[PDB]
C-alpha cells in the first residue's frame, strides 16, 4: 500500500502505524508538499519559498522480498517467515535497485477468475460430500436391525 | 466536468473580448481625438503535478516538471495615445493638439474630465463649451459683438469686434498633461477622468514643459488603422473557429464517455 | 478488474493531451507564450516467470512531462512606443510585490503613476527604470538602452538600461500566470546579461512577440486525442461486457 | 445576443447619419445662404472590468 | 437505497440548471434583463465512527441560489425619444396596482391618453410626469431632468424630474416577472436620488439597455448540463443494477 | 467563515454576495472574517491579488482601501471535517489554522471575477462505476453459492 | 439571511408593439393632390 | 556498424497499429465467452451429477 | 541511459532535455551515456546524422 | 398573466427513480415471502409421529 498520508505535526503513516525508512518514522516539515523521487528520495517545499529550495528532508526505505520467504501476521503487514531469518537477517537492507513509481497506485490482486471457479468448485465438492453423509448414515440405520430380536 | 471544456470556454471568453475591442475601435472611426484600443491577455494559473526540482534520485533533478495550465484571462486594455491625423473642419471655433495634452472640462457634478477634442461651440453666454454644452476650463467667455475667434498656436484666444481694430485678449487656454497618459479611466462621451494610475495633472500653457501646440480650425482625428482592425478580425474569427472546435472535440470525447 | 485500470490509465493520459491542447488553443494571440508539449511515459512492467526467462504483461501510459518550447514567435506590430519584443533568447526580469523575481518574455510595457516601467499589471520591470515627467517620445534601441526627449534640449537623455536575463535550462523556469516565471533548482541561476552579449537577444521596440503556436498540428493532434480517447473507451466498454459474462457462470 | 453586435449596430447607425448629412449638404449645393452641417460623434459606454 | 437518492438529488441539480440556462437563452433580446447563475452546495455529511476519527460519505448537490449579474448591459438606438437607458448602477421606481412599489432597470416607456409616463403594460412610474398636450419634442437629460417643447415659446419648459434608486444590495431583489423586481428585507431600503449623484448612474436618451446575456456561456453550459445529466443517469442506472443482482438471492 | 453557532468554519469557496448591511457573506449568508464592510454607494469593488479589497467612489480619484480579506492555511490539508454546504471545520487531525495574508507564509492569492470548479474527473469516477458493479455481482455471487452449500446441509 | 433568494423563472412574452411616429424624409410626387405633414398630426 | 542514422527535431511514435488491436479485441472477447460456456457446461453437468 | 543505481539502461526515444548543469537527460533526468555537456550560453544546438 | 397556460407540475426523474425503487422494493418482499414459505413447508414435518 503505497497511500501514503501526513499528518498535522509532519508523520509520513501509510494508514497509521506510520511508515520506516532510513532511520525511525520519517519526518518532514509541517508544510510538506511531498514529492518522492524513483529510488526512494523524499523532498519537500515549503509552500511560500522559492522553488529552488527542495533540498531533499529523506529517503522512503524499501525492501526484496517474495513469495516462500515472507508471511501474513495477522494484520494486513507482511514479515519473514522465520526459516528466512537464519539468512538475510530480522531487518532486511535497503536493496538500492527497488524503483519507486510515483504519483500511481497499486490494486489488490483478486483474480476474478479464478476465485469463481475456486466457489463453484467448492460448491460441487460440498455437496457431494453431503452425498456420501446421506449414504453412510441410510447404511448404518438399516443396518442396525441385525442386533434386534 | 472536464479540465478541457473549462480551458476552451476561457479561449472563447478572450476571443470575444479581442472581437470587442476590435469592434469598439472600428466603430469610432470618424470620432475626433478617439484612441484606439488593444487587449493584453495574461494566462490563469499551472496546475503544479510534478516539481520542476524535486530530483527524482539521490543524484538526479527530473528537469521540466508537469504542469498543465487553464485560462487565457484577459488583463489589460492599453489605449494608444499616439497623434492622430488631423482634419481641415474650416470651423473657426475647431482645435486639434499637436503633441501631448488634454483640454480641461468641468463636469455637471463640479468634477474635471479632460478631453483630445476641438468640437467647441459658444452658448447663450458666449462661454465655451463641447458638443455636450459641458463648459471648459479655464473660463473663456466671447463677447457678444465678436466677429472673429482666433485661437494662437500658445492658446491665446483673442477676438476682434466691429470698428475696434484692436484684437482684445479675451481668454487663454492651457493644456494638461499626465505622467501616465493611458491611466485614465474612460466615461465615454469622449472624456476621461483622473484615477490614481494615471497621476496628478500637470496644467501648462501650450508648447511650454512638454504640452502640445494648437492648430485652429483642424480637428484631430482618431488613431484607427482600419487594415490591422480587418487583419485582426480575420484572426479573431479564425481563433474562434479553433477554440469552438476544441469545445467540440471535447463534448463528443465526453459523449462516448456517457455512451459507455 | 485489470484491463479495465489498463484502459482508465490511456484514458487519464489522452484526456491529459487534450487539456494540454486545449491550453494551447487558448492561449494563442497572448504574447510570448511558449506553446506546451505533454510527453508521456509507460508505468512499470510485471515479469512473470517461465519456468527468454520470462515475459511480461506491463499496465498504464502515466504522463512524465510537460516541455515548453522555447523558440522564437513571429513579431506583431503594435505601434506602441513602450512595448519591445526579444531576438533571440532571454527574459524580462520583473519583481514580484512579496519580494523576489519572476521573468517574462513579454514586452507589453507600460509607465505607472511614478513613472516606473511596469507590466501590464502593475509588477516593476528590474532593473527600475523612470521616464521622466513630460518625456516627447521613449526609445528602447536593440541594446536596451532607454533614452527619452524633453522640449528643449536638442539630445536624448539616457535614463536606463534594460538589461535580460539568460538561464541554462530554459525549460525548468515554472509557470506561475500572468506569462511570468520563476527560478526552480532545475532551471539554475540566472545571468544578467545586456541584449546582445553572452548569447542573449536583441531588443525590438514598437514589436511584440507573439505565441509559437501552431494551430495546424494543435487540430490534427486533436484529432489524434478524440480517436484515441474513443479507441480506449472500447477496450473499457469490452472489458465491462468480459466481467459482466463472467460473473453469470 | 453578442456584445460585439451592438456595437457594430452603433456604428452602422453614426455611419448612417453621417452619410444622411453628407447627402443633405451635397444636395444642397447651388441653394443660396445654405450652410454647411458636419456631424460630430462621440463614444458610448464603457463597461469597467477592472478598474484603473 | 441512498446511492439513488444521490443521484436523484444530482439529476434535479443539473435540471434546474438547464432551466436557468434556459431562461437566459429565452430573455435575449429583453430590455434590461440581468442574467442568473445557479449556485449550487452539498449536502450534510454521514459520519461513520471508526473504533483520522471517521470517514464522511455525504449526500446530494441541493441548489442554494440563483444570483443575478446586475452588471452593465450593451446599449441599443432605438431613436424612441421616450426610451431611456441607465448610466451604470439604479433603478426606475414604479407604482404597482396594489399600492407598493416595484422596481425596473428598463427603458420602455410610454405616455398614457393622460400625459404620465408609464412601462409598456400601463404600471405609472414615480414620481409623477405628465408630458403636456402638444409637446413638440421630449428631453430627458443625463440628470433626468425630462423638459418638452412647445409650438412658438422659444423655451423648453421644465416639466418633471425622474429620480432614480439604489439598494445596498442589488441582487437581494426578487423579481416579480413584467421586468420588475421589489424590495424585499435582504436588498435594503431603497434610496430615492437623483441620476448622476450618491453612486446613482446616469441617463441616455433614444437609447434602451440591452440583456447582458453572454450566449457563447450558456452554450458551453448546456453542453455541459447535458453530460452531466447523462452522467448521473449512469450512476441511477447502475444502482438499479445492482440492486437487480441483490434481489436474486 | 463565521458560523450562526459562533465557531469559525472553512471554505473554497468565492461565490460572494454582500447583505443588506454591506458585510460579505457566503450565498447562504454566512459572515466572512474578519468582517468586510462596503459602503452604500460604491461604483465598484476591486479585490486585489492578496485580498486588499477597496471601492471607488463618485468623485475620489482613489480606491479608498475598505478591508482586508486574509486567508487560513492547515498543516493537513486533508484532515478537514466537512460539514457541507461547502464548509470545512477543522480537527485535531488538521492541526491549527494558520492566519496570514494571501500570497504570504505558503497562502495563495486571489482573483476577482473567476471561481474555482470542482475537480471531478469523471473518467475516473465512470470506470469506477463499472469496477464497482462488476465487484458487486462477484460478491453476490459469493453470497449464493454460500447459501446453496447451507441449504445443501440443511437437507441433511 | 439568505443574501439572494432562489428563483427559477420562465419564458418570456411579447408585452407590446410600440410604434415610432416620428417624421419620415419626404418625396416629390410632383402631383398637386398629394400633400405630406410637417410634425405632429393626422387627416381625418 | 548497422547502427541508424539519427533525426534532429522529430520523435518516433508508437508502432501500434489500432485497427489490429481493434480486432483482436473482438476475437479475446468471443474466446472469453465460448470459454465461459465450457466452464457453465461443466458446472452443470456437475450440479446434475451431484444432486444423484 | 545511466539508472540511478549504477546499471545502463537503453531508450528509444529522444524527448531529451537539459539539466541546470547542460548535461543531456531523458525526461526524467536520466543521464545519457556518454555525458554531453552544452555549453552555457549557445545560440542553437546542432545534432548531426551520425551524433556530433 | 393573461394569454398563458399552465402545465402539469410532475417531475419526471423523481417519478423514475420513484418507480426503480418501487420494482426493487416488489422484488425484496417477494424474496422474503417465498422464504418464509419455505421455511413453513420444511417445519411442518415436525408433527409427524
Amino acid at each position: 500500500n503505497g497511500n501514503i498520508q501526513v499528518g498535522p505535526t509532519g508523520q509520513l503513516t501509510i494508514q497509521g502505524h506510520p511508515v520506516i525508512g532510513e532511520g525511525g518514522p520519517i519526518t518532514v516539515p509541517e508544510g510538506s508538499e511531498i514529492t518522492i523521487a524513483a529510488d526512494g528520495t523524499i523532498s519537500a517545499l515549503n509552500p511560500g519559498d522559492p522553488p529552488n529550495t527542495v533540498a531533499p528532508v529523506g529517503r522512503l526505505k524499501l525492501v526484496k522480498a517474495e513469495g516462500n520467504e515472507v508471511q501474513r501476521s495477522d494484520d494486513g503487514l507482511f514479515r519473514l517467515t522465520a526459516e528466512a531469518q537464519a539468512e538475510r537477517g530480522a531487518v532486511l537492507a535497503a536493496d538500492p535497485s527497488i524503483r519507486i513509481m510515483s504519483g500511481v497506485l497499486e490494486g489488490s490482486n483478486v483474480k476474478p477468475v479464478e476465485a469463481m471457479t475456486d466457489m463453484i468448485a467448492n460448491a460441487r465438492r460440498f455437496e457431494m460430500q453431503m452425498k456420501v453423509i446421506t449414504s453412510v448414515d441410510e447404511n448404518e440405520g438399516r443396518a442396525n436391525q441385525l442386533l434386534s430380536m | 466536468m472536464i479540465s478541457s471544456l473549462w480551458i476552451a470556454k476561457t479561449g472563447l471568453d478572450a476571443q470575444q473580448t479581442n472581437m470587442d475591442v476590435i469592434a469598439n475601435n472600428l466603430a469610432n472611426v470618424s470620432t475626433n481625438g478617439f484612441k484606439r484600443q488593444r487587449a493584453v491577455f495574461e494566462d490563469l494559473l499551472y496546475q503544479t503535478i510534478r516539481q520542476p526540482g524535486a530530483q527524482s534520485s539521490e543524484q538526479t533533478t527530473l528537469p521540466s516538471g508537469l504542469q498543465i495550465g487553464t485560462g487565457v484571462r484577459p488583463v489589460a486594455t492599453e489605449r494608444l495615445h499616439s497623434q492622430g491625423n488631423l482634419s481641415q473642419t474650416n470651423n473657426s471655433k475647431d482645435v486639434a493638439i499637436k503633441g501631448q495634452g488634454f483640454f480641461q472640462v468641468m463636469l455637471p457634478d463640479g468634477t474635471s474630465a479632460y478631453t483630445r477634442d476641438g468640437s467647441f461651440q459658444v452658448d447663450q453666454n458666449g462661454q465655451l463649451v463641447t458638443a455636450g454644452g459641458f463648459q471648459v476650463q479655464p473660463a473663456i467667455t466671447i463677447p457678444a459683438n465678436a466677429l472673429s475667434i482666433t485661437i494662437g498656436r500658445d492658446g491665446v484666444v483673442s477676438v476682434t469686434q466691429q470698428g475696434q481694430a484692436a484684437p482684445v485678449q479675451v481668454g487663454q487656454l492651457n493644456l494638461t498633461t499626465f505622467m501616465n497618459d493611458t491611466g485614465l479611466e474612460s466615461i465615454g462621451e469622449n472624456l476621461y477622468i483622473e484615477t490614481q494610475s494615471s497621476g496628478a495633472p500637470n496644467e501648462s500653457t501650450p508648447g511650454l514643459n512638454g504640452a502640445g501646440l494648437l492648430y485652429q480650425g483642424y480637428v484631430e482625428t482618431s488613431n484607427v488603422n482600419v487594415a490591422e482592425e480587418l487583419v485582426n478580425m480575420i484572426q479573431v474569427q479564425r481563433a474562434y473557429e479553433i477554440n469552438s472546435k476544441a469545445v467540440s472535440t471535447t463534448d463528443q470525447m465526453l459523449q462516448k464517455l456517457t455512451q459507455l
